[PDB]
């Protein structure tokens, strides 16, 4: 059905428009009065978000496939999300923040972050197996081209989102920038209890855990067989690890480097009374995004399978996983480039109200370096929801994608211990970064080089292990 | 031992075209942004132009266009601001700042000032 | 264009006193605000960037402060060496906009 799978695609744009309104403009909005939070306070409440969003994802996924069901999990983690986003307006409008209130106003915001956190959790968990259930009986060509669209409505919920909420956030208003992401977790609530009534519904398997959790025999055949692909499924996501960590580290050290080349600054909107977000730099890959994925499915994906080439998930994240390498490379390139240009020619952009200090290199000169990572999210990110839903248990397809986003989570703090690694004194490479805040002094060139080497490595042992998968 | 030698007293006649000097030296003349700036002898200081010494971009303050324009003589290591038809009120002092700011360095302050040319016209 | 007002245009003050210069900028200029000394007859010099910081050689009572649209240079132990005009200057936008120019008048 067609309903079904718009319902599903709508709510989830509207739910991932909420997330990145709310992480975009998050550090910023405790930093600024007249919450007056430390330095380094937001950045670890944003952490401590993004970590609950990553953990509570298999639990969010467990508790829709043994106690309520994918239909009403959803729902239950929006009404969840819904009453922890309301804080956030509460909280920026001076009228309300009165009845709300590591700082004064810390028991609201950190309540209103836990809440969020867990209803992202579970509604990733929970959403993206119930969306494939709609077009799950039509096939699994059918799964991968809702799949492709699933990802397409992600990215296009990111770009309103970094496009509309940021600037309204940072340039208009921090009640009216915080109290859309409101509206829209609210309007996906409502789309998901509208489409109800043409949603496909697989009733919860309570006790399909509890044989899991256990181990002729005692045990019927399908319930070892689900054990037997979970433990078969378990290595292939412990493989995508290190391409989580690069991944997530490019998503960082990319706008990194970006606030560091000449960022061609806009006279009509990003003017002096205004600013200019720097979620807009973290726009880029989701801009490309759209446009490839249109693409991919129109006319890489039938060429594919005409030919045959390329048929199963696995093969598909390993290029895209060689694709993020050669991304890596490329950002490394450019880095070097870069970091030769800044030595005689510096310039002083401003990025929201922070004058970052650029090289006189076009910021479009990191197209090449973000196109091939837009591919790579063409395979590795949008095959990789394909394998965490056709190779998961028939029982619980919820769990293991949260699982899948939980190794995800998983890589991104791995990726973020890694950047702190290469931050000590000893190695020095991304050191120069807290006495000053700008990367002209840091070696992203190697830091790139070396993510493009740990994602080479993946790539190899990732071949190694989907070749074992597949026998 | 930044020192931006300035000329001094630049009496001239209103209509003509005007060159202040700035000679910078004691320092890498290529790699910093030498701005200019304004100060009437009654009002405060008004920043007029930046231009970096190695491509020549010039930067220039919107109230100040087609009334300044900033030159570089990278050879004796100079830069070069020129009034054109410069009015009654352009008569003022003019400093030559540096901005100190560069590679790894992200101090962002004017760092060394010249001694200032007073136009007059 | 940040119109950076010094509305203080002449602050007087006695020597071991503590005068506090303010400097309102137009827009949300951030930790972008540099204040400069111009003693009588000579060039002014960089006190503090930054709104917060302190320049190499400054006797560390002037003091600064403030972000975003206030920004303060509080002189806690005034002397008779700090008898000159202060400018704050914002970088956050182009073109760089100064103060109005707040002079101490030492009594």
């Amino acid at each position: 059905r067609r309903a079904a799978c718009g319902a599903v695609l709508l709510t989830e744009l509207l739910e991932r428009a909420a997330f990145y309104g709310i992480t975009s403009n998050l550090v910023l909005f405790l930093n600024g009065a007249p919450f007056c939070w430390e330095g380094a306070q937001a950045s670890e409440a944003l952490l401590l978000f993004m970590g609950l969003t990553y953990l509570g994802s298999p639990f969010g996924g467990w508790l829709a496939d043994a106690r309520l069901g994918r239909a009403r999990a959803i729902l239950l983690s929006l009404a969840l999300y819904l009453l922890g986003m309301l804080a956030f307006p509460l909280l920026a409008a001076p009228a309300t923040r009165a009845a709300l209130c590591a700082r004064c106003c810390s028991p609201a915001t950190f309540a209103g972050l836990v809440l969020v956190g867990l209803g992202v959790a579970t509604v990733k968990a929970n959403i993206t197996p119930f969306g494939a259930d709609q077009v799950k009986d039509r096939g699994p060509e059918a799964t991968r081209r809702f799949f492709n669209w699933f990802y397409w409505s992600i990215n296009l919920g990111a770009i309103l989102s970094l496009g509309g909420i940021a600037y309204i956030q940072q340039n208009v208003s921090f009640v009216t920038g915080y109290a859309i992401p409101t509206v829209c977790v609210g309007l996906a609530f409502v789309v998901f209890l509208c489409g109800q009534s043409v949603f496909i519904t697989k009733p919860p398997d309570g006790s399909a855990f509890t044989d899991m959790f256990k181990i002729g025999g005692p045990f019927t055949e399908e319930k070892v067989e689900d054990v037997k692909a979970l433990v078969k499924i378990v290595p292939v996501f412990l493989a995508l690890i290190p391409y989580w960590t690069v991944y997530f580290q490019m998503q960082t050290t990319y706008v990194l480097q970006s606030l560091h080349l000449r960022i061609p600054e806009i006279s009509n909107i990003t003017t002096t009374p205004h600013t200019l977000p720097a979620a807009w730099l973290t726009m880029f890959d989701a801009v490309l995004i759209l446009l490839l994925i249109p693409l991919k499915d129109k006319l890489v994906d039938p060429i594919l399978r005409r030919h045959g080439l390329l048929p199963s998930s696995l093969k598909r994240i390993a290029v895209g996983m060689f694709f993020v390498m050669c991304s890596a490379f490329a950002a490394g390139i450019l880095e070097s480039k870069r970091l030769n240009l800044v030595k005689e020619k510096t310039i002083n952009q401003t990025i929201g109200n922070v004058v970052y200090h650029a090289a006189d290199l076009s910021l479009w000169w990191q197209v090449p370096q973000y196109l091939l990572i837009g591919i790579s999210e063409i395979f590795a990110s949008i095959a990789g929801l394909e394998f965490a839903y056709s190779a998961a248990p028939k029982s619980m397809q919820s769990a293991i994608m949260g699982l899948f986003f939980f190794f995800s989570g998983v890589g991104s703090f791995v990726g973020s211990g890694l950047l702190a690694l290469v931050s000590i004194k000893a190695i020095g490479w991304m050191s120069s970064h807290t006495d000053f805040g700008n990367i002209n002094g840091c070696y992203l060139n190697y830091y790139f080089f070396l993510l493009a080497a740990i994602q080479g490595a993946t790539l190899l042992l990732f071949l190694i292990i989907s070749v074992k998968y597949d026998h | 031992q930044v020192q931006l030698q300035q000329p001094g007293t630049e009496l001239v006649r209103p209509g003509a075209s005007v060159k202040l000097s700035c000679k910078a030296s004691g320092y890498s003349f290529t790699r910093y942004w030498m701005n200019w700036v304004k100060q009437r002898p009654g009002q405060g200081l008004e920043w007029i132009g930046m231009v970096h010494p190695s491509d020549s971009e010039t930067r220039l303050n919107q109230n100040f266009k087609d009334k300044a324009t900033l030159t570089v003589d990278k050879s004796s290591s100079i830069a070069y601001m020129q009034l054109s038809s410069p009015t009654s009120e352009d008569s003022a002092v003019y400093y030559c700042a540096r901005w100190g700011a560069y590679y790894k360095y992200d101090w962002d302050y004017f760092d060394s000032w010249g001694q200032g040319t007073t136009l007059t016209v | 264009d940040i119109v950076m007002t010094q509305s203080q245009k002449f602050m007087s003050t006695s020597v071991g006193d503590r005068v506090s210069v303010t400097c309102k900028a137009s827009q949300n200029v951030g930790t972008n605000v540099v204040w400069y000394q111009q003693k009588p007859g000579q060039s002014p010099k960089v006190l503090i960037y930054s709104a917060s910081y302190r320049y190499s050689g400054v006797p560390d009572r002037i003091t600064g402060s403030g972000s975003g649209t206030d920004f303060t240079l509080t002189i806690s132990n005034v002397q008779s060496e700090d008898l000159a005009e202060y400018f704050c200057q914002q970088y956050n936008n182009f073109p760089y906009t100064f103060g109005g120019g707040t002079n101490l008048e030492i009594k």
